[PDB]
């Protein structure tokens, strides 16, 4: 996603806090003072859900402008080949080499495994920053426990995100 | 003062206590503790402090004594009680909770208790640091 | 930014003074101004730095020539080339000479004498010493150079055993046992140095840096720590750092903390790593803050001032960062207003009310845009960091002085400000306050407003909706719930948090021209799609036979090929 129209008073952690529950997230780097950011998800489904859900929402009192937009490498490539104005052709983003069976897209797990591998559960997942973890049994305990931690520490001021 | 008795009904508190008694075998003990300290009243907090926290101290169970979230919750119960004034709640915490935690456990209990003392009691931070300094 | 152009401009401006052959007081001061602008921008490596010292010495500006040497020592730790020159000069000096010449010599001896290439520095001081007639002073430098593992150690030993014809072996046993012990260490150190001497070669690669062997050399000088170590690992870090790498600094600080020298040495190293390191690293800096908090217990007054100037210098460079403001304010509440339990309670309560008074006059002063630079808190307030000061005022008014009327007055005042209506700890403190009082009217009106008119991050909105559903289920009965249901908002505190979680913009209660229709199969790409106006596919065929079917009306038949894109990316970021 290209998140455009930012306040420029918003950090990267505070911008990770908005766009994280839509799905797991590879990187959230933002340029120094171009008043616009860049968020990249693992899933196409989660990124489309983020553009639907967060369109025009105000981050630090400025209506935000969400749309698509390439990476940092491709942007440097297009910028130098546009100052040389030669071709400015792009490259397709890499596929997941499907059929992939473990993964149920748009799903987050935040942190010994004998799982019965049945269909309704989730077996594999992407780790949060990055590597691949076998999904444990106790996702809800770790998640709920971390959000009680986040509430009690954020009320006193140790994370603005 | 028109308070529905929440988890501390005698039919539900038994279901809570039979799960807090298993002590590490069952997952999710911290959320049971953390959801039992929202009463913010006089006799309700007095029930909770007389029945769970005092009794975990009285049995001397090692899992909860070891774990810093237990002592953070047992301070945060008393401090958000709206029945005490400031002086008696601060003096109750520093004089009769913090002495009870064992110094062999201090390396796990101090990182969770330090965040409490840094958030709410910045003045009494040096007392907590000198209770657990590396040299007696 | 262009260090090459900053190298080129000084190389061009010096070549304008040198080839016009004049003193050129414009270009002399311009090459000096280009030197000052560069040296403030870049750490100024000693080989490049020496030319600046050589030209100013050629311009005979003795007082200024000494001062640039001190800056050079800070810029490069292994600057024996700048050290020797600063020792070569300042011998041509005034009356303070004899004391200053050894002072620079001994300061370098605590700076560079533990290096393998330090043989020229002691010899030059020996050359200074032999020019004096203090043969006792020459003898003292001889025994010290014998005891340190240096390059020409055997060359120094034999030379000192012939020039000293008068007092050669007054203590034979002491001198030779120190010499052979030096040779045992230098034989040991010869393994790492030759492994370093055979990798350093400028080919713009990892071998020129020698980082693998430098990490090897630093590791093997860490473990066999025979108490030269702290000076040696300093000397080992100095040659390895000169070759910005903050992890090397963290390892040197970790080793020196484990070695337990006095803390002011560590504070000096921390200040140097604060000074020469580039901004945005954000990891050794907070390490420095928590070291200043931990070591505060030993010695009181100077660490408050080190802390205070540190936090001011770090809100110079990271103004958007908020953990510094609450960390400063925690230290202010501890140090400036301290009161134990053993003190009489009127003293305690007056210190709390003084803290509330200074904090409220600070935020009331900053909102109405009048500043008071005598109080340091007035300077430290930033509009990203104002909210945490308001939070400290709320939490202190409500939890310490314990009046709910004044607390509600502060909430009802400050939630209308621009800077803090969208702040996280203010509203989450408000949630904990209206949870402490167990009323649900303000909580239902709060979480009913949480997406539309109180804009919070979605992680915090999810946390608030989850914890408020968990709270409401266990603290409220059906007689309260069924009277809490109102139909114009279809709000119900059991199920509405379960629906409002991931989408913030949620309204609870001509379709063909909305922006959800037009980009249906494909987001972002908008196309008006052709459709039949009066379609009959909802009508059953049991009811189509009753009367004959009309012709189709069409809409948007011109636009089966037109597809249009609002490219925010290219317009607002590629072409600015």
């Amino acid at each position: 996603v290209f998140i455009g129209g930012l306040s420029s008073l918003v950090t990267e952690d505070e911008l990770r806090a908005y766009f994280q529950p839509f799905g797991t997230i590879v990187y959230v780097k933002i340029p120094v003072g171009k008043c616009c950011g860049f968020v990249q998800y693992v899933d196409r489904l989660s990124a489309e859900a983020a553009i639907a859900g967060m369109q025009g929402f105000p981050i630090a009192n400025s209506r935000v402008r969400l749309s698509w937009g390439r990476s940092a490498k491709q942007t440097a490539l297009l910028q130098q080949a546009m100052l040389s104005n030669s071709l400015q052709v792009q490259q397709q983003q890499p596929g997941l080499q499907q059929p992939n069976y473990g993964y149920i897209p748009s799903s987050t797990c935040e942190a010994n495994v004998s799982s019965t591998m049945l269909p309704g559960c989730q077996i594999l997942n992407y780790s949060n920053p990055q590597q691949v973890i076998m999904q444990g049994s106790e996702a809800v305990v770790n998640s709920t426990n971390a959000m009680l931690n986040r509430l009690e520490q954020g009320s006193n001021g140790f994370m603005f995100a | 003062d028109s308070q529905s008795n929440g988890l501390l009904n005698k039919e539900l508190f038994d279901k809570v206590w039979k799960r807090l008694s298993c002590k590490e075998k069952k997952s999710g003990q911290e959320i049971l503790l953390n959801n039992l300290v929202q009463f913010y009243s006089k006799d309700t907090v007095e029930f909770v402090e007389k029945n769970i926290f005092q009794k975990i101290i009285e049995f001397g169970w090692e899992y909860y004594l070891q774990n810093g979230m237990f002592w953070n919750c047992y301070c945060r119960l008393i401090y958000f009680d709206t029945s005490r004034s400031y002086l008696d709640k601060r003096q109750y915490i520093v004089r009769k909770i913090w002495p009870q935690i064992d110094k062999k456990f201090a390396q796990s209990v101090l990182p969770s208790l330090t965040e409490f003392c840094e958030s709410y009691f910045p003045e009494e931070m040096d007392t907590l640091e000198e209770m657990f300094t590396e040299e007696p | 930014a262009l260090r090459g152009l900053d190298t080129q401009f000084l190389q061009d401006n010096t070549a304008l003074v040198q080839a016009y052959r004049g003193l050129d007081w414009s270009d002399i001061s311009s090459l000096t101004q280009m030197v000052d602008v560069i040296e403030q921008t870049v750490v100024k490596y000693g080989n490049p730095n020496d030319s600046i010292k050589l030209a100013l010495e050629t311009i005979l500006w003795q007082i200024l020539r000494k001062y640039p040497l001190l800056f050079g020592f800070w810029k490069r730790f292994a600057t024996i080339e700048y050290q020797l020159f600063g020792l070569k000069k300042s011998i041509a000096v005034l009356a303070t000479s004899v004391k200053w010449f050894p002072t620079s010599l001994e300061l370098w001896c605590d700076y560079l004498n533990v290096l393998c290439v330090n043989n020229p520095n002691e010899t030059d001081f020996i050359r200074n010493n032999f020019e004096i007639a203090k043969d006792l002073i020459g003898k003292q430098f001889l025994s010290h150079p014998f005891w340190d593992k240096f390059i020409e150690f055997e060359v120094g030993q034999k030379n000192w055993h012939n020039v000293q014809r008068i007092y050669e072996y007054i203590i034979e046993v002491p001198l030779h046992q120190y010499a052979r012990f030096f040779t045992s260490y230098k034989k040991f150190l010869n393994e790492k140095n030759l492994k370093t001497t055979r990798n350093i070669d400028i080919v713009l690669r990892k071998t020129q840096t020698t980082v693998n062997e430098i990490w090897q050399f630093e590791s093997k000088i860490k473990q066999p720590f025979f108490n030269l170590g702290q000076v040696l690992n300093d000397d080992l870090e100095n040659w390895s750092r000169y070759l910005y790498h903050e992890n090397t600094w963290m390892m040197y600080i970790k080793w020196l903390t484990k070695k337990n020298i006095s803390d002011e040495v560590v504070v000096d190293i921390y200040q140097k790593a604060n000074t020469f390191l580039p901004l945005d690293f954000k990891t050794l800096r907070y390490d420095f803050l928590r070291f200043l908090k931990r070591k505060y217990r030993s010695n009181n007054t100077l660490f408050n001032n080190i802390f205070n100037e540190t936090v001011s210098r770090y809100l110079k460079i990271w103004p958007n960062d908020i953990l510094l403001m609450t960390e400063y304010l925690c230290m202010l509440k501890r140090h400036s207003f301290k009161n134990s339990l053993d003190q009489s309670p009127k003293e305690i309560l007056e210190k709390q009310t003084s803290f509330t008074k200074i904090l409220e006059t600070s935020i009331t002063n900053y909102i109405n845009n009048q500043i008071d630079a005598k109080v340091h808190l007035q300077t430290l307030i930033n509009d990203k960091n104002l909210s945490i000061v308001v939070v400290e005022l709320i939490k202190t008014t409500w939890l310490v002085l314990k009046n709910n009327m004044q607390t509600r007055k502060y909430f009802n005042l400050y939630q209308k400000n621009i800077l803090i209506k969208n702040s996280v700890p203010f509203w989450l403190t408000y949630y904990k306050f209206e949870k402490s009082n167990v009323n649900f009217t303000k909580l239902n009106k709060f979480i009913r407003e949480l997406g539309v008119e109180i804009y919070l991050p979605t992680t915090v909105m999810n946390d608030i909706l989850t914890d408020y559903k968990t709270f409401y289920l266990t603290h409220s009965n059906i007689v309260t719930y069924e009277s809490s249901i109102i139909d114009s908002n279809t709000f119900d505190p059991i199920l509405y948090p379960e629906l409002k979680m991931s989408n913030p913009k949620y309204d609870p209660v001509d379709w063909h021209k909305k922006t959800e229709w037009k980009e249906a199969g494909h987001i972002g790409i908008t196309t008006e799609r052709p459709q039949i106006s009066n379609s009959i596919i909802e009508c059953n065929s049991g009811t189509l036979i009753q009367k004959p079917i009309s012709l189709p009306n069409f809409r948007n038949l011109e636009k089966i090929n037109q597809v249009k894109i609002n490219d925010l990316y290219t317009e607002e970021f590629l072409k600015e």
